[PDB]
RNA sequence: GAACAGCCUCUAGUUGAUAGAAUAAUGUAGAUAAGGGAAGUCGGCAAAAUAGAUCCGUAACUUCGGGAUAAGGAUUGGCU
RNA sequence: UCUUAAGGUAGCCAAAUGCCUCGUCAUCUAAUUAGUGACGCGCAUGAAUGGAUUAACGAGAUUCCCACUGUCCCUAUCUAC
RNA sequence: CAGUCAAGCGUUCAUAGCGACAUUGCUUUUUGAUUCUUCGAUGUCGGCUCUUCCUAUCAUACCGAAGCAGAAUUCGGUAAGCGUUGGAUUGUUCACCCACUAAUAGGGAACGUGAGCUGGGUUUAGACCGUCGUGAGACAGGUUAGUUUUACCCUACUGAUGAAUGUUACCGCAAUAGUAAUUGAACUUAGUACGAGAGGAACAGUUCAUUCGGAUAAUUGGUUUUUGCGGCUGUCUGAUCAGGCAUUGCCGCGAAGCUACCAUCCGCUGGAUUAUGGCUGAACGCCUCUAAGUCAGAAUCCAUGCUAGAACGCGGUGAUUUC
C-alpha cells in the first residue's frame, strides 16, 4: 500500500478513494474526490484555488514542515 | 473474444454500447470505428451489446480510407472513457474511447498505437501491448 | 398467442411473499447439524450492524492476475459485545417436529433482558421472574429436577442469550434475547454447559474465528410501499403512455380469469428476513485494547470507529467483527451471525486472510485523514488552536 | 432592455380561491443525470441543442428581386 | 389494312398514377419492402379532364447527414400539487 | 406432424441415414366448410409490456446408433429444469438480410394481453391520382390528414390491520404453500489420445465471464429544498452591511439520504430415480439387464437449505389487578 497525491489539490489519496484520469498525452492525474476532479476538468488553476496545497506553497503559508 | 484470448479479463464497466463511434488509435488509415457487435456478449431482451476495455468488437469504419470503409472488421477497445474500477480499487478512465482494427486471431492490422493503452487490453492482446506506446 | 420474444421472469418466486417480517430481529430458521465428537459450542452469536469500511489485503490465489497483489474490499463492521446466557430450553423430537419441553432460567436476570418482557417498563412494578427467583435460592426444588428432565428427554437443547445493548451505543436499553443451539457432545453435556454458563457472558472470540465463512441472518432495510418497476425491476413503459408508465402493462391473460400469484404487483419493499451465506470473517477485534485497526503492515495506534464516529451508529468500544462485503439489514440493526451449515472449500473458505490496512477516514463525507494526528500533521496550526 | 417583451418597483387595488397533519405507490406539472448518442419508435414523437448585439465569412441555385441570420468563426463583465 | 374518328406526339414515370412488385441496375447502410438516380410494350402516364420544369414560400408528405439529447441501453434521484 | 410395408438409393448392403407405389393415423399453431352463440354492440391488425402453460427439444444434462479413427456432424431416448438475443427495410403477422450467440425451437392462453399503452395499418366524414362509369359515384388499387372515454363497486391479485380459545408478554415448533440458479470462455490435461497426414479431443484441477436472483452504500458515479457555502444578472430596501423578489432566478461545489452490473457482496449438499449401461438368473437343460431380486445413473424428483407461518395448528416460559 502506497498513498497517492492529488494532481490538483495535493491531498493524500488513500486506496479506493478518488479517481484516476489519463489524458491523450498519457499524463496520469489522480484526484482525491469529485471536487478536485471537477475543478480540474473546468480548467481551473490550483495555484489560484485558495485551499490547494499549490496555492498554500505559492503564498508561502504553512511552509514550516 | 473466444479462441484467440490470451488470458482472462475481470468485468469492466460497459461504456461502449452498439452504435458507438470510437476513435481509431492505430495507423491502419481508419479514422473511427462504429461498434456493431461485441464478441462474447450475452443475450437479454432489449439489451444492447456493450463493450469495455480489451474485448473484441465487430466494427465498421465510417470515416477513413475507402478501402477500409463499407466493410465489417474485428476491432479491439484500447481506451474506454467510461470510468471502471480495478481490483486494486481505483476508478480510472481516459478522456476518449478508442480501438484498433484487428483480424479475428487478435493480430492488429495497423502497426502502431497512438495514445495510452489500458492495462487490461495490453494483457489480453500482446500484439497491441507490443505496438503500443504507453500502457497504464 | 405465445410471448413474441423470450425473457427471464422478473424476480425470484422463492422469496414470496414480499411482506414485512414479523419482527425486527431475524431468527435462525435452521441450525447446523449436531455432532457428538465435537465439544459443546454455541452455533451463533448476536451483534449489531454498525457500518461499512474499506480494507486493503494482499490477495493470494494461485492462478489469478491478482496473485500476491493488494486488493481493496468493502467490509461490514458488526459491533458484537459478549452475549449473556440466561436460560436454556430443551426440545424433544415428536412425530410432529421439535416441541419445547421446558425452559429453565437463571437466578438473577439483568434489567436489560427483563426490559424485553415489558411494553411499558417504566410504569410497572418490575414483577418479572420474581417468583422464579423465589423458586431459586434452593438447590434443586425446581431447577435441578427440570435440568434432569431436559437431560432425560429433549434431544435438542438451545441456550437463551441476550445482547448487552447498554454497552452498544444505541438508544434501545432493551436487550435482544434469542436462542442459540448447542451442537456438540451429548444432551447432558449441553445442559450442564448451559447451567455452568448461566448468568455468564460469552464473547465472539469463542464462537467465531478469523478466516471463517459464517452466515448472516437479518431483516433487510425497509422501504415502504413500492411500485412494480423498482420492487421487481420490470421494464418501464414508454414515455407516451396514458395513466402512468411505472406499471406492468399486462397483468394476465383473459384465462385464467384471475390475476396470477406470479405477476408483478406493487407493495412492500424491504424489511424481509434474509439469511445470506458464506461471508468471510476478516478480523475478530476486541474493544478491550486500543489499535483495533492496526495491522502488521500499518502498526498505527488506532481504533476501528472512523473519524466522527460510524455514521448513524457511533463507536465500536466493544468487541467487533469484520465481515467481508455487505450483509442484510441497515445500521443499528440486530444481526445474527451463524456458523455455516456445510464445510465449503472453494479454495476461498480456506483462504488465509491477513489485513494490511483498514480505512478509518470519516464516512460523513469525503474523508482525507485516518487519525486526528494525521489531520493535524497535514493542516498544521489552526485558529481554533491557541 | 430595441421594446405598451419578460423580470423587479411607485400611485391605486387586492391578499379572494375549504382547511390541518404527513410525505407511501401510481399520477399531473417542472427538473437533473456517468458512458453511449436514435441502438427507442410507424416516425427524433417529447426533450435537448441554437438563440441578443458587434465584427468576420457566407455555397448551389435563381424569376437577378432573392437564397441569407445561409453554412461557418470570434468577441461580450467590471474599473480607470 | 380493320374497328367506332384518330391511334399517345412532345414530354414524364414502379411517380401521390405500376397489378405482377419487396420490378431490374447503380448509390446510400454491416445489413434497407425505405430514399435517391437510372431503365421502361407504361395492369391503368401524358399535354388548360393541362404536360414538363421551376427560384421563393410551406405548423404539407418523405430520405439521409451534422449538432443535440433519458427515445433507448437502464434506470436513478429531486421539487410543487 | 407421425407411423406401417418395402421397389429402390446408399462402392457391395431395404431399413447408418433415406425411401417410391400404396396404406394407417394424430393435431387444431394454416385455410376452408358450417352458421350453434352474440347485431337494446364480447372494442376489430400489429407492436410494446408481463405471467403462465404445451412439447412435436434449437441450446444446455445424461445416454443409445452410425457409412462414429480423431474433430465436426447425423439419427434416436429420458427430458420443458433452464435459456432462446441485438439490429437495417416493412404498419405489418409473415418475410429478408447484417451480426452476436450455447441457441437464436415451434406453439397456446377469447388468432392472451386497447377502463394496460400506442394508433403505424385497417375501416366514417376532407383531399389527390390511376382505371371504371354519361353521371352521382365504385375500386381487399395507390397516397395524405384524421377526438382511443369511465373503476370509488364485487372478485382475483399485491401488500396492511384486525374481534374472539381468562388477560398480557417473551421464546419457539412447523402443517401447508412457494423455491433458483444458469450458460460460456481461457489455462492445464495436450499439440496428447486418435490419425498416413491434414488435423485434433475428453475426464480431473484452476481463473474468469454470461444470463438470472437477493442484498448493500466502504469506494466511484448519479440526484440537490441541506435553498449548506460561494459567485452572477435585473430590480427593490437612501448608500454600506445584510437581504427581498424573479413560481426552487441562474452557475460551481455540495454532505446526508436514496440509488446504478454505472458500484460492491453472496447465490448449499444428500438421497431416490428416468433413459441407458450392467450382476445374478429362470422362463426355454443353452442363452438372456427381468420374469423374482439387484448395481450405477440426468440440468429430473424429494429432501438439506431459503421465504411465509395456518390470522379457527401447536408448545414452553414470565407476570397475573384486594383499604
Amino acid at each position: 500500500m502506497k498513498v497517492e497525491i492529488d494532481s490538483f489539490s495535493g491531498a493524500k489519496i488513500y486506496p479506493g478513494r478518488g479517481t484516476l484520469f489519463v489524458r491523450g498525452d498519457s499524463k496520469i492525474f489522480r484526484f482525491q474526490n469529485s471536487k478536485s476532479a471537477s475543478l480540474f476538468k473546468q480548467r481551473k488553476n490550483p495555484r489560484r484555488i485558495a485551499w490547494t496545497v499549490l496555492f498554500r506553497k505559492h503564498h508561502k503559508k504553512g511552509i514550516t514542515e | 473474444s473466444g479462441n484467440g484470448a490470451q488470458g482472462t479479463k475481470f468485468r469492466i464497466s460497459l461504456g461502449l454500447p452498439v452504435g458507438a463511434i470510437m476513435n481509431c488509435a492505430d495507423n491502419s488509415g481508419a479514422r473511427n470505428l462504429y461498434i456493431i457487435a461485441v464478441k462474447g456478449s450475452g443475450s437479454r431482451l432489449n439489451r444492447l451489446p456493450a463493450a469495455s476495455l480489451g474485448d473484441m468488437v465487430m466494427a465498421t469504419v465510417k470515416k477513413g480510407k475507402p478501402e477500409l470503409r463499407k466493410k465489417v472488421m474485428p476491432a479491439i477497445v484500447v481506451r474506454q472513457a467510461k470510468s471502471w474500477r480495478r481490483r486494486d480499487g481505483v476508478f480510472l478512465y481516459f478522456e476518449d474511447n478508442a480501438g484498433v482494427i484487428a483480424n479475428p486471431k487478435g493480430e492488429m492490422k495497423g502497426s502502431a498505437i497512438t495514445g495510452p493503452v489500458g492495462k487490461e487490453c495490453a494483457d489480453l492482446w500482446p500484439r497491441v501491448a507490443s505496438n503500443s506506446g504507453v500502457v497504464v | 398467442s405465445h410471448r413474441k420474444y423470450e425473457a427471464p421472469r422478473h424476480g425470484h418466486l422463492g422469496f414470496l411473499p414480499r411482506k414485512r417480517a414479523a419482527s425486527i430481529r431475524a431468527r435462525v430458521k435452521a441450525f447446523p447439524k449436531d455432532d457428538r465428537s465435537k465439544p459443546v459450542a454455541l452455533t451463533s452469536f448476536l451483534g449489531y450492524k454498525a457500518g461499512m469500511t474499506t480494507i486493503v489485503r494482499d490477495l493470494d490465489r494461485p492462478g489469478s492476475k491478482f496473485h500476491k497483489r493488494e486488493v481493496v474490499e468493502a467490509v461490514t463492521v458488526v459491533d458484537t459485545p459478549p452475549v449473556v446466557v440466561v436460560g436454556v430450553v430443551g426440545y424433544v423430537e415428536t412425530p410432529r417436529g421439535l416441541r419445547s419441553l421446558t425452559t429453565v432460567w437463571a437466578e438473577h436476570l439483568s434489567d436489560e433482558v427483563k426490559r424485553r418482557f415489558y411494553k411499558n417498563w417504566y410504569k410497572s412494578k418490575k414483577k418479572a421472574f420474581t417468583k422464579y427467583s423465589a423458586k431459586y435460592a434452593q438447590d434443586g426444588a425446581g431447577i435441578e429436577r427440570e435440568l434432569a428432565r431436559i437431560k432425560k428427554y429433549a434431544s435438542v437443547v438451545r441456550v437463551l442469550v441476550h445482547t448487552q445493548i447498554r454497552k452498544t451505543p444505541l438508544a434501545q436499553k432493551k436487550a435482544h434475547l434469542a436462542e442459540i443451539q448447542l451442537n456438540g457432545g451429548s444432551i447432558s453435556e449441553k445442559v450442564d454447559w448451559a447451567r455452568e454458563h448461566f448468568e455468564k457472558t460469552v464473547a465472539v472470540d469463542s464462537v467465531f474465528e478469523q478466516n471463517e465463512m459464517i452466515d448472516a441472518i437479518a431483516v433487510t432495510k425497509g422501504h415502504g410501499f413500492e411500485g412494480v418497476t423498482h420492487r421487481w425491476g420490470t421494464k418501464k413503459l414508454p414515455r407516451k403512455t396514458h395513466r402512468g408508465l411505472r406499471k406492468v402493462a399486462c397483468i394476465g391473460a383473459w384465462h385464467p380469469a384471475h390475476v396470477m400469484w406470479s405477476v408483478a404487483r406493487a407493495g412492500q419493499r424491504g424489511y424481509h428476513s434474509r439469511t445470506s451465506i458464506n461471508h468471510k470473517i476478516y478480523r475478530v477485534g476486541k474493544g478491550d485494547d486500543e489499535a483495533n485497526g492496526a495491522t502488521s503492515f500499518d502498526r498505527t495506534k488506532k481504533t476501528i470507529t472512523p473519524m466522527g464516529g460510524f455514521v448513524h451508529y457511533g463507536e465500536i468500544k466493544n468487541d467487533f467483527i469484520m465481515v467481508k462485503g455487505c450483509i442484510p439489514g441497515n445500521r443499528k440493526r440486530i444481526v445474527t451471525l451463524r456458523k455455516s451449515l456445510y464445510t465449503n472449500t472453494s479454495r476461498k473458505a480456506l483462504e488465509e486472510v491477513s489485513l494490511k490496512w483498514i480505512d478509518t477516514a470519516s464516512k460523513f463525507g469525503k474523508g482525507r485523514f485516518q487519525t486526528p494526528a494525521e489531520k493535524h500533521a497535514f493542516m498544521g496550526t489552526l485558529k481554533k488552536d491557541l
